[PDB]
């Protein structure tokens, strides 16, 4: 419908509203106005991603500032989800209006999900995908053909045809979700990457990862072509923490230095070729360094280093370099030494676990090698490339591993730490040796979209406590609030499994995964509930060895034999491929009724992102606590810098962690007050953790259910589908649970 | 920090703690009948042909209905054969049973109900087993009701208490298929609400999502059952409005024994075909000799009643001057019911009808809506 916020004509596209949407519409433009940030919760079930659009199209094209809005999803399946929501609200303006407005929305993700070449799409890789589109779109083969026309050299169409239409005519005005954007393209022989990639400036919204706003490798060329002053909305924002760890983590190998070392020599060979055919570019190379020219001075637009900035953008060095790497072959015999010094590194028999500034230090003292040209190691690592036009690129991975790694331990020495440990696995009879260079600091890459941007919108589905992310992250809030979403009937039944049919404690500890009493009592509760549930199971465990391991059990005690009687059983495999194909199987199994288990990873692909909406998720076993490994160090050091800095115990930050992604599983299941779904949870210690739950999750919770066997979970659970099936009455439903126009009207009369 | 023994006792004694009673049970009343107060002549399949579909599975052996499903089932699908035939003759029924994964068609569709009771007490002996298919059993009800005529609506019932159904096909082509043939499908599942039937329901059913049904208890499942005779309203897009033509057969009277058109056997009575003068056993049936439906006036009657429903009697306001002291159809005493000196006076028991201002008490109420089907106060008016 059409209504009034304050003075916002806000067109929503339902005929109907939930109050819960209307309140946190009230409080969204609340948060707009005053402008700073904020973390709201909205309950998973009713509409948060349409609600969400609806205000800020309503915002954007009613207030005269028209400020840009900024959409950041953590997976382009969700991002895919928005997008669909926002050609329906598209839609329904233009037919509210009559007429198509000026608008422009597109998402935005990598080359490996935007590529149309038709040879180059069959890589499994998204590097390769890239390093080839940049080989023949880095304008280095482009002006070779244009000199040599008879040149073997490619180049693709689907680029080329861009450089003929006009930037603002790509497309045409509106939204373009992923399908209809890859339709077009096929259709007008464009590349969507390219032109996503240059409509960053021109679109209204812009949808892409945290990936894309976190990790300066890739968000460096995003952030500078969006408006400072727009509003950004943080969608599922409740593993964000995550995803800044990673953006400033990395990881090497002696795999990885081995080819380092073949690289490097590579590296030499072709050098020494240069000296000996032509030097010119090497010497026009090495007097625009002495110049102080940098590598975005020198590096055209339409061209990427061939390394990625892995720093912030503002902790760059704006000074030249400092001569020592300005030649070739003394960056050449630099970089061999690093390799070197982090080999003799990785002989150690016990754990090091030192800061950036004691490696530095050491560095210092076995070698003589300096911070301040390793931070610039990177960009002179891509500059020496692109100058040496090389045609592959295969053997100079490890060069971008190792350039990476000397600029991001010179340039960051608080908030980080270094992990270097003998066995990479446990397991591994022979020793492999491990470096961990780590982000204790999960509010660096964070930081800067706090500073750039000013009004924030931090949101997901289950989010719990609301107050824990201000403390992981440094920012203040401008109001915090959570919603108890209300109900005619109580259209989701949680639960707490402590022990099994026989009154036996169950665990997912994972010195205890081998127990047969805790397998059987976990095969037996899958079994009643497969025998017991219509439509579909999606299961998470804590781990996959634990998947691993627990169905192995399960498999030779014939479990799994009398679950394949009732229901399809489907599993998550590391190849996501496969994953994909079983989940589509899983829904395709679903929808015709022949009944489907899914056993996924609590934290892994299927977990995010995936929804399991009304038939695809009716029972949601959640067979233990998705905890971490403590035992790994990287945990280790998480909870020891959360306790040193924000005074955050090591278990409240652990559970924390885990109910997380327990609540972040759980809220996959609804989408929208018709859909109905249990939430069964099965372990012995999520009896004492109610208090921490997600607010809409915990007002479902009962106190009977805190300590349940399996039995009276099973019967619950019957009479709860057999409740659920039920015709509700409308009068029921009419004004409480959903508001029309004129409910809607009347409790805005009500609060004014 | 104890042991469960050593807290105290249960006090299971001190745990009971402890006119207005008739408006606490007269408000209910009046909740009830808020639902049934809209009412309006909707037009309904009145020449069906009806499949049942029969869960024979191991979800049947559960032990939820007594003794199990499948007895309960079995001989309540009796009576519901029966009280069906006593409120729509003209019907042609089939019977079918889903047992071990394959649609076995137990009886033919026919007008005769003594032999589909036959074939369900043949049914109920044996041990229901197997995983039951959907997709057979539309398939079998997609090839059954292919006979059956434009005006004949095809309309199929299943009782399906399993979760999960293995279909050798696709059943979403199954649902196009039935939904191309124009038959309108009502699903009474026995556990919960299986997506495949909601969508099944929905599609048939014109996208009403009101014909998937799951009982509650006992006595839920023969309400069920007796609101699955009555015929469903065709919706107005549906075009076969023809004309059907049978006859009307006489009672033939004769002390020598002849043989019937439909089964040569010597029966004594019969019904002549005004057609072709040829007798049948039992009414209503076709002709087995010129295809004629042949009929009674009693068989038409007892489907008059659906065209013409009555109107929702409505109870007089206790505050306003009731008509009479007793009622008007069986002249009850209408009782004072009064709840105290101070309660004053509540829940009148007179129900007035809208056409003819005529009061009726609460039985009166209860067996002129469904045992009835006229209301003899406007039938006393003289119009
Ligand atoms: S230019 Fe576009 S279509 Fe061609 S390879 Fe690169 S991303 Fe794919
Ligand atoms: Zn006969
Ligand atoms: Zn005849
Ligand atoms: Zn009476
Ligand atoms: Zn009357």
């Amino acid at each position: 419908m059409k209504f009034y916020i304050d003075d916002l004509p806000v067109l929503f596209p339902y005929p109907k509203i939930y109050p819960e949407q209307y309140n946190y519409m009230c409080d969204i433009k609340k948060t707009l106005d005053v402008g700073g940030n904020s973390i709201l919760e909205m309950p998973s079930g009713t509409g948060k991603t349409v609600s969400l659009l609806s205000l800020t199209i309503a915002y954007q094209m009613h207030y005269p500032e028209h400020r840009k809005i900024i959409y950041c999803s953590r997976t382009m399946s969700e991002i895919e989800k928005a997008l669909v929501e926002l050609e329906n609200l598209m839609d329904y303006r233009t037919k509210e209006l009559g007429y198509q407005e000026d608008f422009r929305g597109l998402g935005l993700t990598s080359r490996k999900n935007l590529c149309l070449h038709p040879e180059v799409s069959k890589e499994r890789k998204g590097t390769v995908v890239d390093e080839k589109c940049r080989r023949m779109t880095n304008g280095q083969a482009k002006r070779k053909l244009e000199e040599d026309p008879e040149a073997n050299v490619e180049l693709c169409e689907y680029h080329e045809n861009l450089y003929n239409i006009e930037v603002e005519d790509y497309l045409p005005k509106g939204v373009f979700s992923f399908e209809k954007l890859l339709k077009y393209c096929e259709e007008k022989t464009l590349c969507p990457y390219f032109i996503v990639r240059r409509m960053i400036s021109l679109c209204n919204i812009i949808i892409y990862s945290y990936h894309y706003l976190l990790d300066p490798k890739i968000a460096e060329r995003v952030s500078n072509e969006v408006s400072k002053d727009s509003i950004v909305i943080f969608d599922e924002a409740h593993n964000i923490d995550n995803v800044c760890i990673e953006s400033l983590s990395l990881d090497l190998t002696t795999d990885a230095l081995r080819r380092a070392t073949r690289g490097a020599n590579a590296l030499d060979e072709r050098i020494s070729e240069v000296r000996k055919v032509d030097s010119q570019k090497l010497q026009d190379e090495y007097e625009k360094l002495v110049q102080g020219l940098h590598s975005a001075d020198i590096l055209t637009d339409q061209e990427e280093p061939f390394v990625e900035t892995p720093v912030l953008p503002q902790d760059l060095l704006t000074e030249a370099i400092p001569g020592n790497i300005r030649r070739a072959e003394h960056f050449v015999s630099f970089l061999k030494r690093l390799i070197e010094y982090l080999k003799t590194r990785m002989k150690v028999l016990h754990v090091i676990s030192e800061t950036p500034k004691s490696f530095l230090q050491h560095l210092k003292q076995l070698t003589f090698i300096e911070r301040k040209p390793l931070r610039f190691c990177s960009e002179r690592l891509s500059l020496l490339v692109r100058t040496l036009e090389v045609t592959e690129v295969e053997d100079f991975t490890a060069l971008k591993d190792i350039a990476t790694f000397a600029t991001l331990i010179s340039t960051y020495e608080e908030g980080f730490l270094l992990i270097i440990e003998p066995y990479e696995i446990e397991n591994a009879a022979v020793p492999n040796p491990i470096m961990r260079f780590t982000c204790l600091d999960a509010s660096i890459a964070i930081k800067p979209v706090f500073e750039r941007f000013s009004s924030v919108i931090i949101t997901s589905g289950t989010i719990s406590p609301l107050d824990m992310y201000p403390r992981m992250l440094n920012f203040k809030t401008v109001l915090q609030k959570s919603y108890a979403m209300t109900l005619a009937k109580k259209s989701f039944l949680p639960m707490i499994i402590t022990k099994g049919s026989d009154q036996v404690a169950i665990s997912s500890r994972f010195e205890i995964r081998n127990d047969p009493s805790i397998v059987r009592n976990y095969g037996s509760m899958l079994v009643e509930f497969a025998k017991i549930t219509p439509d579909g199971m999606v299961v998470f465990f804590p781990s996959y060895l634990y998947m691993e391991s627990i169905v192995s059990m399960w498999q030779t005690m014939g479990i799994l034999d009398e679950v394949w009687k009732h229901k399809l059983i489907l599993v998550e495999t590391p190849d996501a491929q496969e994953t994909s194909l079983a989940l589509e199987t899983y829904r395709k199994a679903c929808s015709n009724g022949r009944g489907a288990i899914l056993l996924s990873v609590a934290r892994g692909k299927v977990s995010e992102g995936i929804d399991f909406d009304h038939q695809y998720g009716r029972t949601v076993l959640m067979i233990g606590i998705p905890f971490q490994y403590t035992e790994s160090r990287i945990l280790k050091a998480r909870l020891e810098f959360m306790r040193e800095n924000y005074r955050i115990r090591e278990n409240d930050f652990l559970s924390f962690d885990a109910m997380r992604h327990a609540a972040q599983c759980l809220g996959r299941v609804l989408r929208g007050k018709d859909d109905y779904g249990v939430m069964v949870l099965a372990d012995r210690r999520f009896s004492r953790k109610r208090s921490q739950l997600p607010k809409w999750i915990a007002q479902g919770l009962s106190d009977a259910d805190l300590n349940l066997s399996t039995d009276m979970a099973i019967s619950n659970t019957k009479q709860f589908l057999r409740t659920m099936a039920q015709p509700t009455d409308p009068k029921d439903q009419e004004g409480v649970s959903v508001w029309s126009y004129e409910d809607l009207i009347k409790h805005q009369n009500s609060r004014k | 920090g104890g042991y469960a023994w050593e807290d105290e006792i249960k006090r299971s004694w001190d745990l009971v703690k402890v006119m207005a009673s008739l408006v606490a049970s007269i408000v209910e009343a009046r909740k009830k009948r808020t639902a049934k107060k809209n009412i309006t002549p909707y037009q309904r399949g009145i020449i069906r042909s009806l499949i049942l579909t029969l869960d024979c599975s191991e979800a049947m052996l559960e032990k939820d209905l007594r003794p199990n499903r499948h007895a309960m089932i079995i001989q309540y699908a009796i009576d519901f054969v029966h009280e069906f035939f006593d409120q729509n003759p003209i019907s042609q029924m089939g019977i079918i049973i889903m047992r071990n994964g394959l649609a076995q068609l137990v009886s033919q569709v026919s007008g005769n109900p003594q032999d589909h009771i036959d074939a369900l007490k043949s049914i109920r002996k044996q041990e229901p087993k197997g995983n039951p298919s959907l997709q057979n059993a539309l398939e079998m009800a997609r090839g059954l009701l292919l006979p059956v005529p434009a005006h004949c609506t095809r309309e199929v019932l299943i009782v399906f208490g399993s979760l999960s159904t293995t279909d050798p096909g696709d059943i979403h082509q199954t649902i196009d298929s039935l939904v191309s043939e124009k038959i309108r499908v009502k699903v009474l599942g026995l556990s919960a609400q299986v997506a495949i039937c909601k969508e099944l329901c929905k599609a048939t059913n014109y996208g009403d999502e009101s014909f998937y049904k799951i009982l509650l208890d006992e006595t839920h499942l023969k309400e069920l059952f007796n609101e699955a005779v009555t015929p469903l309203p065709v919706n107005k897009i549906n075009k076969g409005f023809t004309l059907v033509k049978m006859g009307f057969p006489t009672r033939i009277f004769e002390d020598t024994p002849t043989f019937c058109s439909c089964h040569s056997k010597l029966v004594y009575g019969g019904y002549f075909c005004p057609n072709c003068h040829s007798k049948v056993c039992s009414l209503p049936t076709v002709c087995p000799c010129c295809d004629l439906m042949l009929i009674l006036s009693t068989h038409l009657a007892r489907s008059y009643h659906h065209l013409m429903p009555l109107k929702t009697f409505a109870e007089v306001p206790t505050t306003e001057k009731f008509r009479s002291e007793d009622c008007f159809s069986c002249q009850s005493r209408f009782p004072i019911l009064k709840n105290h000196k101070n309660g004053k006076l509540l829940t009148s028991s007179r129900y007035r009808c809208e056409d003819c201002k005529q009061e009726f008490c609460v039985d009166c109420d209860v067996f002129i809506h469904e045992i009835l089907h006229n209301c003899p106060g406007c039938e006393s008016k003289p119009v």
